[PDB]
């Protein structure tokens, strides 16, 4: 009960199904072969949520793979643990949409979107007690951007009532692997707000150089990424699968994180992560927790967190310790950051425990709260969409594909307006 | 003088490949916890080990039954031995040092010259070419992931093949040059991870494991992929190890407990067979038929192939034995207290009797009790359960009894009382009853935790074992009366000496510290190793001798009349724990603290 | 058959059985299609639904014409003082059969049979040592 | 089951969107074939029973003797697509009186007549989507007047597509009733 | 819509590697085809060793020319089991060429 | 057929073609081991050929 499907898209979005996936099978432990071969009674109770039974004993993952060209789906299965997918779920298309917005929004995606669209009645019927969807796609991929996020339109044109997760990794400016990286993000944008409930940002840039800095790992590998990529995203539902002293459904995280409707954009940290070297010296500690969730490194944007003052904070505590623990720890570090911590909702850290941690570990948490610090970058890609879009540089396409510039205009002014709004509150005093 | 030792109960799968039956036979190797014993099988007699530190990492033997090598893990700082061992000489020939913690496993080249080691996950995985006639440091490479493990060619030594974890890489080795060739085999569409090695003895082509649990297939010509495996069909944890049977037909074992064959041929298993366990170790005897088969709870079966009846031969404690008890005056049948589970073991013959297990939780003290009610234990949940002898059900459960966990447990005379102890500085009595079970312990004050219990014959007083010493004897009557015989130590096991007031007990310190009730010493008996703890003891019938086991491999046991020792254990391994005389007192039996059970015959001029 | 068994050491009896079983040609060929290829070596054997066509190995084509059957064909062309000068078995061994199988080690074998064997009964226990040796 | 069980507005026995839409119901099958597909003519998941010989193919309510799903909820009703072909449903009932009888609707019948153990009545089908309100009240004193207590078995033959069963309990309308009840147009 | 749908199709039958593919002509598929493009030109598996797999349980005795039911024809012995033939099912369903 | 694949076939359905050579058969000489029954059929026959 409680469920929501798993959709991931694009090239950004499907190495971490790819990924995610395997992580979910070995926190429940579920065998190559979908057969339960777990430890604990717990590990069932509610495996209905991420995994469905089938014929045989067998369990096949509810997700629906997708894109507009078949190689990157030509991979997934040739990884490990790809037997769990369901044959029949693959839809691809023949051509490829080739980094252009408009192609997967407009032309291409308009007539193949009913295919794979399609599913989603098929399986959201399917479900005993919908819960919402969740989306995993890049805004810096033309094929992605472009025909994933009009799913999202479609989709929540027929549930309106339910609550929806996106995690979309926006490419920062540090890197840019496609020169048309400012392009798609912008109007993708003034599309992306227009539906979703929820929403996550990352940055490579942020990905790696904690890598750097806390892994210090010698060799980074986009596996080792997307190892990173799901971590802070199993933390998601992991208190929504197994009891605990406060049950946290995926929902009342949205009631307590999000202040105004239009204003619902947040930042989250993984812990514990440390490199291989010191791997035995620290001491898990709560305490040790608590400053590095705070730890601004732990960031999982480029943007700093010490850079504005934070709408609110969510704890998700992963394994057990004393309850009162949990609310002596959160105080101290708002009273130590009141200038750091806004004045108009008190208590905006929200603290819930997991009773059943991560395999391999004994006390986790994940951060998510809302910053507003988030102004930086919303400046950052329009400027950098801005500055380019004096030359009529590379405009030829979209406005070849049945698009014109007044839907590039309309983009901005609904981006730019939403920057300052968002920093409007910033300066406001009670 | 030694104390005889009579059978030896025990065995560890852990260290893969563990089990080779002998070319030729009548010799087998399986690692104990940290030493080397070699059995016969026509005659029961066998040989002894002992040259090493830490426990083995991993066990091979070169063909041809020469000289073997293994290796073994030991602290970061530290380097880990190597254990070269020769053959029809039983005697040490040659030691060498390098490598931090551990290497993978060894393998000799087709000629005994060779040898090649590869360091593990630390280390950057160091692999090194070694000379088996002496010890010299020929040439080594690194590699950038983790290979974890390596068999040489059938023939043509100057070519091996590792299984590194993202890619297979076929490594050239030439004499005349000290540099190692490295080719990268390629798998387009490919990423599984690869347990195993099997290379075809033609060497052209080779096979090995993977997690998936789909076997691949690739030539030493090149290093192009030929098949897929067994279609529809995976084993669900990948596949443990691999061998090749004479007609090329591969013999496979899943870990998830199963027994496969696929022929060189469309691979569909022909015959299919599950064993209890997770198979660890495929070795062939001579003549090609009915290999022997190790599983990884510590399990050896025997099997017949072309038709997969699986046969146990014996299996053992899965690991780190807990306590001993014994029958009241009966010892034909002892049981034992293991890390998650419990068990029922003959005593005229070691085979198996009957169990008692529970899912996650570990045990203390297990005793027997008058009248055949019954084997109880509380558990690390601090529940109390009591189980039936015939068959495996409980008969009450006493929830949370201590806060972590119970610690001790004894039987009354009439046990009409339970006498326990608790790790949080308390003692709690319960006064069974058949319709409920209830408790009335007076829930005293104790610093540190129980580590034993005492009743005496008149079942009135008791003795309290304590980790912060703090010896406090309870009425146990009125709940009063804590005097405790002093000691500034973290004392262990205490019983009664029969028929008298002392108490013969044992604290940290290396000393057999004597204590009457009047705080009376009849000497300090000084039986301490240099970093050796003695951490069990007792008394016979009558007060003629007492056996002794120290936290040294050592058993020691000494008379009580005086402070002179008679005999001792040798050929230990690991912590002993407990120590008890059967009532028969015609053998003592004490248990490896790395899962290993041993039965020594208690010596004939102290009945 | 007669120096067949003993030519694949099988016994005399099953052979001639086994002979009928592979005869069916017939119910196997009975239903519709299922065409088959049966060389076994010179020649080739096919069937198509119900049509037969088949061709001999040149090599073996050649010899009969290798102007040599002239001995072959009469029936005394050999001396024939020899007929109980020679033994069954000196031409036994030089004969293109009894030399399809390899001649695997006699007493060798032998030996490993006296051990596998040997392990079984004596490993269904493995305690009781009766020789301690703990130092070595 | 369905016993000592509040059973006040409805009771959805049979529904079809659900992960094993038939959990209780228990089915035996010769010659047709049972799957789910999506219905052209509503955007919706509908479970199908399709075979020939009627009397041979069908599902069972309870699932397996020996126990009765008896219900105190007074109305019965369902939904189905016609298929313009053979349709036949019955169910069985507890009397007053202790003793067990079953009303039967034939969609191939042209006669009925009122018979102790069994009362055949013929169907009607309309085409397209149709719900029918069986009443379940007056029948019973119709039959015999004898009331009713109980509903003891529900069985549901082949060659008909159902979207939901369910006892209504009273004549409601498609405004009272809830939106899941309610069959919305295509 | 009519055509393109099967070209997602080709590959998912084509999806599973089975040691196999189904490039959608595989046996059997008319006369022949163009060997290119334009038209063709005019000039352009393992076993085991049977003899391996040997004597998993049967025990190794032979009964030898020593024999003979002669006397002993008791109404226990078996009797050799007659041939019968295997049930016809001929080609309804089969491929067509 | 292949004159492999039939193999398989007259070994499926033992009650079609019932007979000693549905099981693996002892061997004359003792030195050699019975072999896996559709192999028997494999040997007897390459030999007749020769
Ligand atoms: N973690 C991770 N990220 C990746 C990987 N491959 C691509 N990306 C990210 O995806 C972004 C490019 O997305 P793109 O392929 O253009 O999306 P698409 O055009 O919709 O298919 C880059 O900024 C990368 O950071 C990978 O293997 N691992």
């Amino acid at each position: 009960m409680r469920e929501i499907v798993h959709i991931q898209g694009g090239q950004c979005g499907n190495q971490i199904g790819a990924k995610f996936w395997e992580v979910i099978s070995d926190e429940h432990g579920i065998d190559p072969t979908g057969t339960y071969h777990g430890d604990s009674d717990l590990q069932l109770e509610r495996i209905n949520v991420y995994y469905n039974e089938a014929t045989g004993g067998r369990y096949v993952p509810r997700a629906i793979l997708m894109d507009l060209e078949p190689g990157t789906m030509d991979s997934v299965r040739a990884g490990p643990f790809g037997q769990l997918f369901r044959p029949d779920n693959f839809v691809f298309g023949q051509t490829g949409a080739g980094n252009n917005w408009a192609k997967g929004h407009y032309t291409e995606g308009a007539e193949l979107i009913d295919s794979v669209l399609d599913v989603v009645r098929k399986e959201a019927e399917g479900c005993d007690c919908l819960q919402g969807f969740q989306i995993t796609h890049s805004l810096g991929g033309g094929t992605g951007s472009g025909m994933g996020t009009l799913l999202i339109s479609k989709v929540r044109e027929e549930y309106p009532d339910r609550i929806m997760e996106t995690f979309s990794v926006v490419p920062s400016p540090k890197v840019s692997d496609t020169v048309v990286e400012p392009y798609n993000a912008t109007l993708s944008v003034h599309q992306l707000v227009e539906n979703a409930d929820e929403c996550m940002v990352i940055d490579n840039e942020a990905l790696y150089d904690i890598c750097f800095r806390t892994l210090k790992l010698t060799t980074p590998t986009y596996g080792d990424l997307n190892h990173l990529v799901s971590a802070a995203m199993s933390g998601v539902t992991c208190c929504l699968r197994f009891p605990g002293q406060l049950n946290s459904d995926l929902r009342k995280l949205a009631v307590n994180l999000i202040p105004f409707p239009r204003l619902h954009f947040f930042m989250i940290g993984f812990a514990p992560l440390t490199s291989r070297g010191s791997q035995q010296y620290r001491a898990l500690t709560v305490p040790e927790l608590t400053q590095q969730m705070f730890d601004a490194k732990n960031m999982m944007c480029a943007a700093d967190p010490r850079h504005g003052r934070y709408l609110t904070a969510s704890a998700l505590f992963r394994g057990r310790m004393s309850t009162k623990e949990v609310d002596e720890q959160m105080l101290n570090v708002q009273n130590k950051n009141s200038s750091y911590f806004v004045e108009w909702i008190p208590n905006n850290i929200k603290s819930s425990i997991c009773d059943i941690p991560p395999k391999g570990l004994k006390m986790a948490v994940t951060f998510v709260g809302n910053s507003t610090a988030i102004q930086e970058m919303f400046k950052r890609v329009a400027e950098q969409f801005t500055a380019m879009f004096r030359r009529k540089a590379f405009l030829h396409w979209y406005t070849g594909e049945g698009m014109d510039e007044m839907e590039f205009t309309e983009a901005e002014s609904n981006m730019n307006d939403l920057v300052s709004e968002y920093q409007q509150y910033q300066d406001a005093t009670a | 003088k030694e104390l005889d030792i009579q059978a030896v109960i025990g065995f560890t799968g852990k260290v893969n490949e563990g089990l080779i039956l002998h070319p030729d036979n009548e010799h087998l190797i399986y690692p104990l916890g940290s030493t080397i014993v070699v059995r016969h099988i026509i005659s029961r007699s066998q040989t002894f080990l002992r040259g090493h530190d830490n426990q083995i990492s991993i066990i091979t033997v070169s063909k041809t039954g020469k000289y073997i090598a293994s290796g073994q893990k030991t602290y970061m700082g530290f380097q880990a031995d190597i254990i070269i061992w020769d053959f029809e000489t039983r005697s040490l020939m040659h030691r060498l040092k390098l490598h931090k913690v551990l290497i993978q496993s060894l393998s000799f080249c087709c000629n005994e010259q060779y040898l090649a080691s590869l360091g593990g996950q630390d280390d950057k995985n160091m692999m090194i070419v070694w000379d088996v006639e002496q010890g010299k440091a020929l040439y080594g490479a690194p590699n950038r992931d983790v290979v974890n493990q390596i068999k040489f060619f059938n023939n043509s030594d100057d070519k091996i093949i590792a299984v590194l974890n993202n890619g297979v890489q076929i490594l050239t080795i030439d004499k005349a040059n000290k540099k190692v060739k490295s080719l990268d085999v390629n798998f387009g569409n490919i990423k599984r991870q690869y347990t195993c090695v099997a290379i075809d003895p033609s060497d052209t082509y080779c096979y090995c494991g993977t997690k998936t649990g789909d076997v691949f297939e690739i030539n030493i010509e090149r290093a192009i992929f030929k098949r897929l495996g067994p279609v529809k069909k995976l084993f669900s944890l990948g596949i443990g190890t691999l061998g090749l049977l004479p007609n090329g037909d591969i013999i496979v074992g899943a870990g998830d407990g199963t027994v496969a064959k696929l022929s060189i041929q469309n691979m569909q298993v022909l015959s299919q067979s599950e064993v209890l366990g997770a198979v660890t170790s495929i070795s062939f005897t001579g003549d090609y038929t009915h290999f022997f088969c190790g599983t990884s709870q510590s399990n050896i079966y025997w099997i017949d192939t072309e038709k997969l009846n699986p046969e146990l031969r014996n299996t053992c404690h899965y690991e780190r034995i807990n306590d001993i008890a014994f029958p009241y005056n009966y010892s034909d049948v002892f049981a034992t207290c293991s890390t998650t589970d419990i068990r029922v073991w003959n005593a005229r013959n070691r085979q198996e009797l009957l169990r008692i297990q529970v899912p996650n939780l570990e045990c203390y003290c297990v005793t027997f009790m008058n009248d055949g009610k019954s084997i109880i234990s509380g558990w690390n949940d601090g529940k109390i359960r009591a189980f039936l002898p015939q068959s495996g059900k409980l008969l009450y459960v006493i929830s949370d009894a201590h806060i972590h966990g119970v610690t001790a447990l004894s039987t009354t005379s009439d046990c009409q009382r339970i006498v326990s102890g608790g790790s949080e500085g308390e003692v709690r009595v319960w006064v069974i009853n058949k319709q409920t079970q209830v408790m009335k312990a007076s829930m005293k004050e104790h610093r540190g935790r129980v580590w034993s219990i005492q009743v005496k014959k008149n079942n009135d007083q008791a003795v309290s074992a304590s980790a912060d010493g703090s010896c406090i004897i309870w009425d146990l009557k009125t709940f009063t009366r804590l005097m405790c015989l002093f000691e500034s130590t973290l004392f262990k096991q205490v019983l009664y000496h029969p028929e008298e007031s002392q108490l013969l007990t044992t604290g940290s310190d290396r000393k057999i510290t004597y204590w009457e009730i009047y705080d009376g010493q009849a000497i300090r008996m000084l039986d301490g190793s240099e970093e050796g703890e003695v951490n069990a003891l007792s008394i016979t019938k009558e007060g003629e001798h007492f056996v002794s086991g120290g936290e040294d491999k050592l058993v020691k046991l000494w008379g009580y009349d005086e402070g002179i020792k008679y005999y001792s254990g040798t050929g230990h391994s690991g912590a002993i724990t407990r120590l008890q005389i059967s009532p028969d007192q015609r053998t003592v039996v004490s248990v490896g603290a790395e899962g290993a059970i041993f039965i020594w015959k208690m010596p004939e001029e102290v009945v | 058959a007669g120096p067949i068994a003993a030519s694949c050491y099988l016994g005399k009896d099953v052979v001639s059985s086994a002979h009928n079983a592979f005869i069916q040609a017939v119910s196997d060929l009975t239903t519709l299609g299922h065409g088959l290829n049966i060389d076994f070596g010179f020649v080739k054997v096919y069937v198509q639904d119900r049509d037969l066509r088949y061709s001999y190995n040149q090599n073996f084509a050649n010899t009969l014409n290798n102007k040599n059957f002239e001995y072959r064909l009469r029936k005394s062309d050999t001396p024939t003082s020899e007929h109980w000068n020679t033994t069954y078995e000196s031409k036994w061994a030089k004969s293109s059969l009894n030399s399809l199988l390899k001649r695997p080690n006699s007493n060798q074998v032998r030996n490993y049979y006296e051990k596998t064997l040997a392990l079984k009964i004596m490993s269904l226990d493995l305690s009781t040592a009766e020789q301690t040796n703990y130092s070595r | 089951m369905f016993k000592n069980t509040f059973q006040s507005g409805f009771l959805s026995i049979l529904y079809s969107i659900g992960s094993k839409p038939l959990q209780i119901w228990d089915k035996s099958i010769r010659n047709g074939h049972i799957k789910r597909i999506t219905d052209q003519d509503i955007l919706s998941s509908v479970l199908e029973i399709m075979g020939t010989n009627v009397s041979t193919n069908y599902i069972t309510a309870p699932a397996d003797p020996k126990e009765t799903l008896g219900i105190k909820l007074p109305f019965l009703v369902m939904i189905i697509k016609n298929l313009k072909k053979y349709y036949t449903f019955e169910v069985q009932v507890l009397d007053d009186k202790n003793v067990r009888r079953r009303f039967r609707a034939s969609n191939y019948q042209s006669t009925t007549r009122v018979k102790p153990f069994i009362c055949t009545m013929p169907m009607r089908l309309d085409e397209g989507w149709n719900q029918i309100q069986f009443n379940l009240s007056d029948f019973t004193r119709r039959a015999y007047a004898t009331n009713y207590i109980e509903t003891l078995r529900v069985q549901i033959h082949a060659n008909c597509r159902i979207r939901r069963i369910y006892f209504s309990d009273r004549l409601y309308s498609e405004e009272e009733l809830p939106p899941e009840f309610k069959l919305f147009l295509p | 819509p009519q055509q393109g749908n099967t070209v997602g199709s080709i590959s998912k039958r084509e999806n599973v590697a089975s040691q196999l593919i189904v490039e959608d002509h595989l046996k059997n598929i008319l006369a022949k085809s163009t060997n290119s493009n334009y038209k063709p030109w005019k000039i352009p598996q393992h076993a085991p060793v049977f003899e391996d797999s040997q004597a998993a349980t049967v025990v190794n005795k032979f009964q030898g020319l020593r024999q003979g039911t002669g006397g002993k024809t008791s109404t226990q012995l078996p009797v050799k089991q007659p041939f019968q033939a295997p049930n016809p099912i001929c080609g309804a369903f089969k491929k067509r060429t | 057929m292949n004159l492999d694949s039939i193999f398989e076939w007259i070994l499926k359905q033992p009650i079609n073609y019932p007979g000693k050579h549905q099981d693996s058969q002892p061997r004359t000489n003792p030195a050699y081991k019975p072999l896996e029954a559709k192999a028997q059929f494999h040997i007897i026959f390459k030999a007749t050929g020769e």
